[PDB]
RNA sequence: CAACACGGGGAAACUCACUAGUUUAAGACAUUGGAUGGUGAUGCAUGGCCGUUUUUAGUUCGUGAAUGAUUUGUCUGGUUAAUUCCGAUAACGAACGAGAUCUUAACCUGCUAAUUAGCGGCGAGUACACUGUACUUGCUGCUUCUUAGAGGAACAUUGUGUGUCUAACACAAGGAAGUUUAAGGCAACAACAGGUCUGUGAUGUCCUUAGAUGAACUAGGCUGCACGCGUGCUACACUGAUAUAUAUAACGAGUAAAAUAUGCUUGCAUACUUUUCCUCCGCCGAAAGGCGUAGGUAAUCUUUAUCAAUAUAUAUCGUGAUGGGGAUAGAUUAUUGCAAUUAUUAAUCUUGAACGAGGAAUGCCUAGUAAGCAUGAUUCAUCAGAUUGUGCUAACUACGUC
């Protein structure tokens, strides 16, 4: 099946919301991620979705991409 | 040529006051008539390299092997089974590609290396590392660079 | 004490300033031995595409090793080499006799 | 999927994912057309 | 007791050594003897036969060797021999026939006084040689 | 060989302003040209006291 | 434990990354390289690891952006260059200019020497892509600064 | 020209964009619109970067002067590496390029230094025959050599010719060096519709985007072969091959998976320890190679105060496609890898082709070069007949001219 990944979404909203930022590789096709538990692929994606909402900006740099969390992200995951 | 009016007082005693080829030949014929070594067995079908592709065509070549190995030992009493491999090595014809070098055959070395061991005349320090000449070695390499010596001489 | 930079005028600065140091505190040192230097060399094809002429440049990163050594108790060598520093030095400590 | 341990597909620029035409020379992984714009900053002078 | 000089052609070094002796030659574990070829043993020869060997009889010479092939070597070894003599003739005899005794050896030739100059051109791209190229083509 | 017009503005400079201290000798006058004048390069000071020399 | 030729290109390589990274999003004043507004750039590098020619050039491709005349745009930022000390400065835009064949424009004042170690050492540079919708155009921004000590003189008093 | 061992493009897979076919959502955002990715189309839309023009010597401004475009400066002449200088000169003053300038190498340091380099000094032996010579094991003022900093040294020095007798050239002498000491790095003005969007998250437009021209997986293919052209290698032999022997060098380069253990039925499930790159050394192997282990983050260990091959010596052919030569082919045992077959690569024996010094043509080269001989590095899971370095053996012939 497809699946969707419903508690590694909430897992990765709650370390965007304690940090502040995310420094991550772009790619998805390599499962392994060293600096947290959740595959790659699940963070990619929930990257994604964030920001075309518009709760992270962008900086990039040689396939990582330096997201910073904006205000309105922070009030969202809180309540 | 063979006998020569230098100009320098030479040592009279020692490995380099003999020619080293008339060392090795000689000396290797002093092997062969003291009855020092044997082949043995798998050491009959040799070819120092590979691309020689011939059996060592001078026929006492197996005691001027051992006689040069002496020689060398004598130089250098840090020597292993590599340093020999290194030591005889050649070029090796590609044939419609161009020469490169190529290591000698290691088991004939190490068979003579070994024997010459258990016959007393080198003693391996494994600390230390390598193979050297014993007293009894050096003192018979010595002694027949003096009888070559006085050949020369008279 | 061994001081590597690839800065050659850091390390060249930082050598007479620890010597002149080592004497403020009239510590036993031997003359500052410069040892061989490591060189990154990297043969590169000049053309991005490699079309046309077949030009090659040679690039060297030219890494910088200095060795300067004390008879003397730890304490003393490690307080003054920590105080005097600079920063693209990377320096490291070597202990020695009573 | 395929075993890329070894062979081509294994090894890539670190600067911008190519698939040919990398330097492996003291274990950085770019490739020349990435390395001579960065020589410099990276540390590199030219002498020849 | 000992005096040094040298040496040099292309890569290879050769520094002597002359003591205060009694007429041995040496190059590193070899007597003077056992350079190979007759025609550059005459080479080394050749300087020590301009002088004359009664006048080398009360000084012992050893001579070690670095760096390059056999005929840049005795080259190193004749400028090491020729600087030897020159040396011992200026620390343990007489400044006068040192000038004297160099006059000689450089009338017969500058080559043991000053070595070779001579260097290696590096390799450039576009072919095996320093300024040959490989064959251009239409 | 030739020299060209900054050297020879070095060397015009010199006489002009230093005309009675210049000797005929080469080695001197590479110390003079040294003394009064700060030139970055040993070749070009070189140069410069040749041609001064000249 | 590495060796010290790993440790200086690893050093060398994360010195790069760091630059080119500090260099996309550089804006009110320029970077200052390695330590060895704030709190977020210091953030994302530890996590990581757990008037100049570049701003000048920045700056004239902020005003291309805005979409000004290129010859008024051009002099401004030359002008503050060498009104700012310069002894020489050269600026090229290449691409479009808003026309349908691609060209370039040069504008160079001062001196600019290009030759020997004082071109290499005291002359700075930078480039820069200007996106538009007709595609990219290339700023190259070119500034002397030997104020060391000078290339010519003859140093009499 | 400035294509054609060029695309660092040394392709079993991966690679790959192709072919035979098979899969997948990793389709943001609010059926559906909407976009996201694309070694897709377009270098004759473009950015970058590079080749050329041209590594020769050229270029421009200020002011002045001479329907104007324009010209002068920026030149009759001398001289030169050179728009380099002099010199004359409606111009006088500039700036760029040239030169200077950076990295080596050359020479000299009674100065700067001794570690992970050497030397002496001295204990200990084994030989020689000593109140020295030779050779190995133990300990520890000298810096010449090894290393690497700073500083010196050539300026046409001196003499003599030729020269506006200026700029400068020629010869000799001196000298480490005389041509700017030798070699590179370096790279104006302005172009070319030169090459590259098959390197880029540089990029317009156009194509494409769910029985995808994206990502991925399985084969096959890039190398097939009547035939034509590049570029190299190996050859065509006695100034040589064959077998033994002597001599010797410089640059380098060296960190997420395997092994071992337990429970179950090669297979499955779990733990844990280290294997990982260079290989000394010691045994075993004709040979490749195997096994056991050591030392190395490196001037230290691999290993380089000794790692090479042509050289050169004694032997064997005795000149006959010959024992030159190794095409072409068969049987092997090995090594790497999932997979080795369209000989992967390796060795052993056997198989023993053409080639009798090359037409018309055409390449490179003036001093350690040219040529010959090797060898490190690059790609690499696996491999040099390649490129790029590095050493050694060390020529000829002008030394000028259009």
């Amino acid at each position: 099946y497809s699946y969707i990944p419903k508690q590694n979404k909430k897992l990765i909203y709650e370390y965007l919301f304690k940090e502040g930022v995310i420094v991550v590789e772009k790619d998805a096709k390599i499962p392994r991620h060293p600096h947290l538990n959740v595959p790659n692929l699940h963070i990619m994606m929930t990257l994604k979705s964030l920001k075309s909402r518009n709760y992270v900006e962008e900086k990039y740099n040689w396939k990582h991409q330096y997201f910073i969390l904006n205000n309105e992200g922070i009030e969202y995951l809180r309540e | 040529r063979l006998l020569e009016p230098v100009p320098f007082v030479k040592t009279n005693n020692c490995i380099k006051d003999v020619d080293a080829d008339l060392f090795i030949r000689s000396y290797a014929t002093h092997l062969k008539l003291h009855n020092k070594i044997t082949y043995p067995k798998w050491c009959t079908f040799v070819k120092t390299g590979k691309g020689r592709k011939l059996a060592p065509l001078n026929e006492d070549w197996y005691f001027i092997r051992a006689s040069s190995i002496l020689r060398r030992l004598y130089l250098h009493p840090d020597i292993g089974v590599g340093f020999l491999r290194r030591q005889f090595s050649s070029k090796q014809r590609r044939g419609v590609a161009p020469n490169h070098t190529s290591l000698a055959s290691g088991k004939i070395l190490r068979s003579i290396l070994q024997q010459l061991e258990n016959l007393g005349y080198v003693e391996q320090n494994p600390k230390k590392k390598g193979r050297r000449l014993t007293t009894k070695g050096e003192n018979a390499i010595n002694n027949f660079a003096r009888y070559i010596n006085k050949k020369v001489y008279n | 004490i061994a001081l590597t930079s690839k800065n050659l005028r850091a390390i060249e600065k930082v050598c007479s300033d620890i010597m002149k140091g080592a004497k403020e505190k009239n510590l036993n040192v031997s003359g500052p031995v410069r040892l061989p230097v490591k060189t990154l060399r990297i043969t590169t094809r000049k053309s991005p595409c490699g079309e046309g002429t077949n030009t090659w440049d040679r690039f060297e990163l030219r890494i910088y090793k200095r060795l300067i050594d004390l008879y003397s108790q730890c304490e003393v060598v490690t307080q003054m080499t920590s105080i005097n520093i600079d920063p693209v030095v990377e320096v490291e400590v070597i202990i020695t006799d009573s | 999927v395929h075993p890329k341990k070894y062979g081509q597909g294994s090894r890539q620029c670190r600067v911008c994912s190519n698939k040919h035409a990398i330097i492996r020379k003291y274990n950085i992984n770019i490739c020349r057309q990435c390395f001579r714009e960065r020589a410099d900053i990276i540390g590199f002078k030219k002498y020849r | 007791k000992r005096v040094q000089t040298f040496g040099k052609k292309k890569t290879a070094v050769a520094v002597a050594t002359v003591t205060n002796g009694k007429g041995l030659i040496k190059l590193n574990g070899k007597n003077l003897d056992l350079v190979e070829p007759y025609i550059l043993k005459t080479k080394v020869y050749e300087p020590l036969w301009l002088i004359g060997s009664g006048k080398l009889k009360n000084l012992d010479i050893r001579i070690r060797v670095k760096g390059g092939g056999q005929t840049s070597q005795i080259y190193a070894i004749r400028q090491a021999i020729g600087k030897g003599i020159i040396s011992y003739y200026q620390k343990y005899v007489d400044e006068s026939t040192k000038k004297e005794l160099k006059d000689v050896l450089l009338r017969y030739d500058r080559s043991l006084l000053v070595g070779d100059t001579r260097r290696c051109e590096p390799k450039k791209f576009g072919g095996k040689g320093a300024r040959a190229r490989y064959q251009k083509s239409y | 060989r030739v020299r060209t017009k900054t050297i020879k503005r070095a060397a015009r400079q010199i006489v002009e302003k230093y005309y009675a201290k210049l000797t005929l000798d080469f080695q001197i006058n590479k110390k003079i040209t040294e003394e009064v004048a700060i030139i970055p390069s040993k070749r070009m000071k070189n140069k410069v006291a040749g041609f001064v020399t000249h | 434990p590495i060796s010290k030729k790993r440790k200086f290109i690893n050093d060398g390589v994360f010195q790069a990354e760091l630059n080119e990274f500090l260099a996309r999003i550089l804006a009110e004043d320029g970077y200052s390289g390695v330590e060895v507004r704030i709190r977020e750039l210091t953030s994302l590098v530890q996590k990581r690891f757990f008037l100049c020619a570049m701003a000048q050039a920045e700056s004239l491709r902020y005003k291309l952006l805005k979409g000004l005349a290129v010859r008024r745009a051009c002099y401004g930022v030359l002008r503050h260059i060498m009104e700012s000390g310069a002894k020489g400065c050269e600026v090229i835009v290449s691409g479009k200019l808003r026309a349908q064949r691609a060209k370039s424009m040069k504008f160079r004042d001062g001196y600019l020497i290009s030759t020997g170690e004082p071109s290499k050492r005291f002359v700075n540079t930078a480039t820069r892509s200007a996106q538009l919708k007709q595609g990219v155009l290339g700023i190259k921004v070119k500034i002397m600064l030997p104020t060391s000590i000078l290339p010519d003189n003859i140093s009499v008093l």
